């Protein structure tokens, strides 16, 4: 009945189409490889958090974000492929934004990065949008019920990106400092920014 | 289309492999997994035979059972081939002598597309709008649980984009379009059963009408 397809080695498949294509000198030299380097060294969440502690610490990049945000990430020149129109969403202490793409995995890929195997899970994309609350606290972080839960599904060409709350233990600290608080997990909505007492 | 991947809603899966700020490992676990991306680009950009939207649909295309067993990246492998095998720029027969097994592709559309609506109404920030109630066989970007929820607007889009139900075909009828990013009550979209408070869909203009 319900029988899985015949299929062969998923790398042998992988590199047949890649060798289909080269093979007629369809594929750039190096297009491939350069590609690649792209995703993993230049697509980074490092450039998420960098706008993040600005907006903490500059009041007025902070209206940037939060009114044209495309402008505010160009001006870092981290623009790029899937983040072309980017809304930046804040957290107020009742109000926590999470981003979800139930239908594929459409996330915003120069600032966060290449989207993590648990966003693109059949459960992330089916769980998130219905129940909110109860996969934030199966995750790790526990919401209030006092706090609205707005999840952001990005359907569209828009890419969202959260604006977390600056956590009350960093008395002064440097915009450095609070680069290392904002992780990647904190860039989706899925936790909350927390300063490492270790 | 309303396939499987149409999941949002969908209850009875189990819990999401992840605890917050885990170590998810390398970004790609696999050698060939930079593959299905690099080669998408290749052919939207490099090539220019076929679009982002055509990728998606291609996917969407899948028969549901493989599109259930078959991995993220996997997904898009089986897609970008099997675009360019109905774009003419390759042969099943190559992909298959070339891997030394099988290699099934997606299955052939049945909807010839949507040319985008001549109806232009363009709403503000602030209105109360209900999404079209309607069934589109074909491509489509609206999640099955906006049909005729009501909602309001929160942003309209400063710049325009080519409806997704004619370019993710290959149509020329594909016009330009702004989104919106329609709020919803949690309560008009799930009911009583629901664990939060409000959702944010991107819908095009083309989606929505006015509530009334
Ligand atoms: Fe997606």
């Amino acid at each position: 009945e319900n029988a899985a397809p015949a299929q062969a080695a998923v790398s042998d498949r992988a590199w047949a189409l890649f060798r289909a294509l080269d093979g007629k000198g369809l594929v750039p030299d190096g297009y491939v490889e350069g590609w690649k380097k792209t995703f993993e060294e230049d697509f980074s969440p490092r450039r998420g958090a960098e706008l993040v502690a600005r907006a903490w610490t500059d009041p007025e990049f902070r209206q940037l974000l939060l009114t044209d945000g495309t402008a505010a990430v160009a001006q870092y020149g981290y623009l790029g492929p899937q983040g072309e129109y980017i809304v930046a969403v804040e957290d107020t202490p009742t109000l926590k934004n999470v981003i979800v793409c139930s239908l594929c995995s459409c996330t915003a890929w120069p600032i966060l990065g290449l989207p993590p195997t648990w966003y693109k899970s059949f459960e992330y994309r089916a769980r998130v949008v219905r129940e909110p609350r109860k996969v934030l606290s199966e995750m790790g972080t526990e919401i209030a019920s006092d706090i609205e839960i707005r999840v952001y599904d990005t359907t569209a060409e828009t890419r969202y990106m959260v604006l977390p709350q600056r956590p009350a233990g960093t008395e002064g600290w440097s915009q450095e400092q609070l680069q290392e608080i904002v992780t990647k997990d904190c860039l989706i909505g899925v936790a909350i920014p927390q300063v490492p007492t270790v | 289309m309303d396939g499987v991947h149409d999941l949002a809603g969908v209850q009875g899966f189990g819990k999401v492999p992840h605890t917050v700020d885990a170590d998810i490992g390398p970004t790609f676990h696999a050698e060939w997994e930079h593959l299905p991306y690099s080669l998408m680009f290749a052919g939207v950009a490099e090539l220019g035979a076929f679009s982002v939207d055509e990728v998606r649909y291609v996917v969407e295309r899948m028969e549901p059972r493989h599109y259930m067993m078959t991995p993220y990246y996997e997904r898009y492998v089986i897609g970008v081939a099997t675009l360019m095998v109905e774009k003419g720029i390759l042969t099943q027969d190559e992909l298959e002598s070339l891997a030394g097994g099988p290699f099934p592709l997606s299955r052939p559309s049945e909807s010839e597309g949507r040319p985008a609506p001549v109806e232009t109404t363009t709403f503000e920030v602030g209105q109360r709008v209900r999404v079209r109630d309607e069934y589109v066989p074909g491509h489509i970007r609206m999640p099955a649980y906006c049909r005729g929820r009501v909602g309001t607007i929160s942003h309209r889009t400063t710049e325009k984009w080519p409806f997704p139900d004619a370019i993710g075909h290959g149509r020329n009828d594909a016009g330009e379009e702004p989104t919106y990013h329609v709020k919803f009550a949690a309560e008009e979209l799930f009911g009583s059963d629901t664990d939060g408070g409000s959702v944010v869909v991107d819908l095009f203009e083309g989606y929505l009408e006015p509530a009334a």
